[PDB]
């Protein structure tokens, strides 16, 4: 996890890398904040 | 015909989408879809 080519070195299972293109890893954008939207009711239920 | 689509289909987002558990659980068949990916980054390489 060090850099990119740290990673495709680990990728490839060696410690020299040949000239090429190599597919390592996935980007993904984490979520900031969580949403709750339930409706405004508010009256208990006769679960009692 | 020549050449079709070059398509990437990867293993942990498909299977288990962004769950951090269900890749723990998937860990446990081994390499299987880095053969997957290993082989359809082949086909791609191929159409080219
Ligand atoms: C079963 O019934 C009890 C008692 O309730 C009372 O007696 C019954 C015979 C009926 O006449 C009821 O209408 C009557 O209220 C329930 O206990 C009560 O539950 C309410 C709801 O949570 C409690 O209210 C809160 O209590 C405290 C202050 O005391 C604060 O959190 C709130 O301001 C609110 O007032 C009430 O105190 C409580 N009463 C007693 C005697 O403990 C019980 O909940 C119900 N069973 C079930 C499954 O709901």
């Amino acid at each position: 996890a060090l850099d990119p080519l740290s990673e495709t070195k680990c990728t490839l299972k060696s410690f020299t890398v040949e000239k090429g293109i190599y597919q390592t890893s996935n980007f993904r954008v984490q979520p900031t904040e969580s949403i709750v939207r339930f409706p405004n009711i508010t009256n208990l239920c006769p679960f009692g | 015909p020549v050449s079709m689509t070059k398509t990437s289909v990867d293993c942990t987002m498909y299977i288990c989408g962004d769950s951090t558990e269900c890749s723990n659980l998937l860990l446990q068949y081994g390499s299987f879809c880095t053969q997957l990916n290993r082989a359809l980054t082949g086909i791609a390489v191929e159409q080219d």
